[PDB]
């Protein structure tokens, strides 16, 4: 099973399910502003991607050095623990376990 | 694959314009992007041929939609509420991935074709 | 299916789940106290059926800002910080290091 | 099967294959200038540890704040994502997709 | 999860206060906060209701203590050498996590208890 | 692993010098220099098992590790007095580390003086 879908402020994220394990992809573009701390209510990470604990995801802005991080909780509603931000490409490519 | 920019030209202030890319082989995703003289080339739109799925970029948010014509072989960017500053080269690009906003992320490219507003 | 966590130190916890010859882990807790750059970090170490062969680099983000670090966790699992000195911040990263 | 390269610009990957699963570690010291944005062209990884889409490997540089990230495409030409750089030690651990 | 703290009120400099945690429902963790008006919510303690391992927070480090007891299914965090400082309402939180230090990482909460030291 | 550098000496400009790692007792086999008052460089490495090289920023095309004799041998050339400094031998199971904190046993080392 593979899902995609834009977060909230123009974060894409694309997963796919192996087994235990998710697959995942950040993609997309910062189109509005996102606040430190706060919740991606656009899109919901679908419950057979949702893992049982709470995952920190670790991605890169293009063209610089500043990283971010998003967790993936149990709810499937995602947060973003980066600065408030309101441009930047977001990218980051691993896996995160399930159950 | 290959790509080819239509539509395009001179429009007013407020006006809309619908720009063609028709799109030969085999790619899954078909990417907008626009560069003015001198300036950042930006990623406008992605649609999904496959599945219908859009994305817009920060550049035209609210004033373009992304649009495929399953056949003819074409997807098609429209623009409205244009400005001068939407005045740029618009380009038709091709990828395999989901959901791409760089340059270097697409493999074809199409000619262009220029819009000034 | 074995769980360990431990408070490496400076108050950064890290929490380990090992599955196969894949090891999950998850950083936690908050620094409390100074960590110099490239030091040891000496109140906890990985027990040895969750220490690897070769050493990981663990790739974390502080939250609220675009800091970002990393733990390496070497065969004897004494971690070392390799970001610059800190005293302060949310350290996070999820992810998984290999094992035989 | 394991596989390490100099990439380009004195960064190394080494990569070892796990079912549909690539495990990698990032060596070496930038010796060279590295633009932003630029194809790693001294070796490419090979096709059994090419994957299908795009993935973007993250990264950190020793002593402080600064990460980065290497886009892995199908071709295995590797592309850097940080900025312009002629120094630093890159490291970092984690898991890509074949699929 | 329910969350109801009790203990908490009035003391001076130097002294010591217990708050309770009435939890009910289903294991977590049990984490502490505090909220100083005008002022960032803290984090000061943690407790794995399974296990019975504690961490704690830089705000009162050498100066706090958590514990566990079931039943009374109960978490009591104990507070020493009290200052005006460590004035605030003191809340409970619950997670299936270890070790989460933000407000943002706890799903269900307790209504609090002011502290106030002298 | 037990480490001892041999070769080593004062040379001028432009010339060449060949340092010797006798190995006893790891895969990888690392070269650090440092000069007094100055930071510690990653040289060169050399795997055991396979031939694999890698060389760092501080000699770049004028030096070479190669394999022998329990025996690693680091070729310089277009030597500078900059390059002087005492050259270190050190092992580690791990490609491709270029920190001295990556690796596990280390040599007395061999001082090598330019100009």
């Amino acid at each position: 099973k593979s899902w995609s879908g834009e977060l909230g402020g123009g974060i894409i994220l694309s997963l796919r399910k192996k087994g235990t394990t998710v697959e995942y992809s950040i993609g997309g573009e910062i189109s509005s502003s996102i606040l430190a701390n706060s919740n991606l209510v656009n899109r919901s990470v679908p419950n057979e991607f949702c893992p049982r604990n709470r995952c920190s995801l670790v991605g890169h802005m293009v063209g610089g050095w500043n990283a971010f991080h998003i967790d993936i909780p149990s709810s499937g509603v995602c947060q973003w623990f980066g600065p408030t931000a309101s441009s930047g490409t977001p990218r980051g490519t691993g896996t995160y376990p399930i159950d | 694959v290959q790509l080819v920019e239509s539509g395009g030209g001179l429009v007013q202030a407020g006006d809309s314009l619908r720009l063609s890319c028709a799109v030969s082989g085999r790619s899954n995703v078909i990417g907008w992007f626009r560069q003015a003289p001198g300036k950042e080339r930006e990623f406008v739109a992605a649609i999904s041929w496959s599945t219908g799925s859009t994305y817009y970029g920060r550049s035209m948010k609210g004033r373009c939609a992304a649009s495929r014509d399953n056949a003819k072989n074409t997807v098609a960017l429209q623009l409205n509420s244009l400005k001068p500053e939407d005045t740029a080269v618009y380009y038709c690009a091709a990828t395999l991935d989901w959901g791409k906003t760089l340059s270097d992320e697409y493999d074809y490219w199409g000619q262009g074709t220029q819009v000034t507003v």
